[PDB]
């Protein structure tokens, strides 16, 4: 098993926070890192950041840089993505996606959740 | 769970004898040096065993 | 973000080509472009790892490459299994990676 488990979708008012859990399975948790990619049901798909359980450091785009923050939980094999301010620009299925890079941080995106939809209201 | 045991995993030459180095310095790339952040390139030396 | 052609068509057992258009910048010269297979409904799969490489339990009908400034993963033999939308990818510098825009694989 490589499966992720990913947290049910959730509803948000706009403007308000939001934060998304993924639950890793069978594999290793610890060196694999974890990017965090979303998917407007309009189109295309961008690319957030990423949280490694190894040492905790983070990264991200300019877009999401001081707006959203993401951490780990080794306790429960699962890493957290936190979105501040859910606007409406951000109904999306976020997906957290496993690389093959064993320890390093190439951007080989192979296994991905189930969808976690998140719908920003009004 | 057991993540608390780490061990090195990259360094930039072979350990003198009886050595111990505590720092988590980040590895380089071979490109140009990055000064405190992990990615492509220059990645995290350590390595938990699970 | 990076260019890229919306469309491409097709008939089961022929073969038809996807690109998208990045630059010679952050495409070309930067390596690690990979593609991605994308049903709607369900999660993707990495396609094409490398720029040329195919991961473990790739069919064999799917090859690509970069070819300059641009790259493209041509697929033959085609049937009712590749009816899904690809997106390419790339490391565009500085860990900013982006997509492209997704071209939507057709087939009669
Ligand atoms: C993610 O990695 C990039 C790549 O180095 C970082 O971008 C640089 O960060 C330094 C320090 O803040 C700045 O002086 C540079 O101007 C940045 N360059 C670019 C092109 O953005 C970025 O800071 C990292 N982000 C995090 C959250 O660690
Ligand atoms: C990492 O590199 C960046 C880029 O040079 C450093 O940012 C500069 O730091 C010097 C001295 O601290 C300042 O005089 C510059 O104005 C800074 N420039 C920018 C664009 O931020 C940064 O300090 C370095 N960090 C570490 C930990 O070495």
């Amino acid at each position: 098993q490589v499966q992720l488990v990913q947290s049910g979708a959730e509803v948000k008012k706009p403007g308000a926070s939001v934060k998304v859990s993924c639950k890793a399975s069978g594999y290793t948790f610890t060196g694999y890192y974890m990017h965090w990619v979303r998917q407007a049901p309009g189109q295309g798909l961008e690319w957030m950041g990423w949280i490694n359980p190894n040492s905790g450091g983070t990264n991200y785009t300019q877009m999401f840089q001081g707006r959203v923050t993401m951490t780990r939980d080794t306790s429960i094999s699962t890493a957290y993505m936190e979105v501040s301010r859910l606007r409406s620009d951000d109904t999306a299925v976020y997906y957290c996606a496993r690389d093959r890079s064993w320890a390093v941080v190439y951007y080989y995106m192979d296994v991905w959740g189930k969808g976690t939809t998140v719908t920003v209201s009004s | 769970g057991n993540y608390n045991y780490l061990y090195r995993l990259f360094r930039k030459s072979n350990l003198k004898p009886f050595e111990r180095d505590i720092s988590t310095e980040i590895y380089q790339a071979g490109s140009t040096p990055c000064n405190g952040v992990e990615g492509f390139n220059c990645y995290f030396p350590l390595q938990s065993y699970g | 973000a990076l260019t890229q052609p919306p469309s491409a068509s097709g008939s089961p057992g022929q073969s038809v080509t996807i690109s998208c258009t990045g630059t010679s910048s952050d495409v070309g010269g930067y390596n690690y472009v990979s593609w991605y297979q994308q049903h709607p409904g369900k999660a993707p799969k990495l396609m094409i790892y490398e720029v040329s490489k195919r991961p473990s339990g790739v069919p064999d009908r799917f090859s690509g490459s970069k070819s300059g400034n641009t790259a493209s993963l041509t697929v033959s033999g085609l049937q009712a299994e590749d009816e899904a939308d690809y997106y390419c990818s790339s490391y565009a510098g500085s860990n900013n990676l982006v997509f492209g825009g997704g071209t939507k694989l057709t087939v009669l």
